[PDB]
């Protein structure tokens, strides 16, 4: 079944994943974007 | 042991369950049908343009 293989294809990505390490953790910097959808900006207090 | 029987019912309905997928993960779209009832409407706030 598709389930089951994206079950197993999960299970294979998060064995042996070391949450301590950031991506490339002895190589270059990770790059990071950013991005914002602004909902509401509510109340300005003075 | 009914309890042992729902027990062991309930141990294998989450025997090699993956909670992280949802049902029909990738053959389907998961239809979700919903209801609200209000049990009170509580007070709307002007100053605040909430209720």
């Amino acid at each position: 079944s598709n389930m089951s293989l994206v079950k197993e294809t999960v299970d294979r990505l998060l064995k042996g994943y070391d949450i301590r390490l950031r991506p490339d953790f002895g190589g270059p910097p990770v790059a990071v974007g950013m991005n914002i959808d602004i909902a509401s900006i509510d109340m300005v207090s003075e | 042991d009914n309890t042992t029987v729902f027990t062991r019912i309930l141990d294998r309905l989450l025997d090699g369950y993956d909670n992280r997928l949802r049902p029909g993960l990738g053959e389907r779209v998961t239809e979700v049908k919903t209801d609200i009832f209000v049990t009170s409407f509580g007070p709307v706030s002007d100053h605040d343009m909430e209720y």
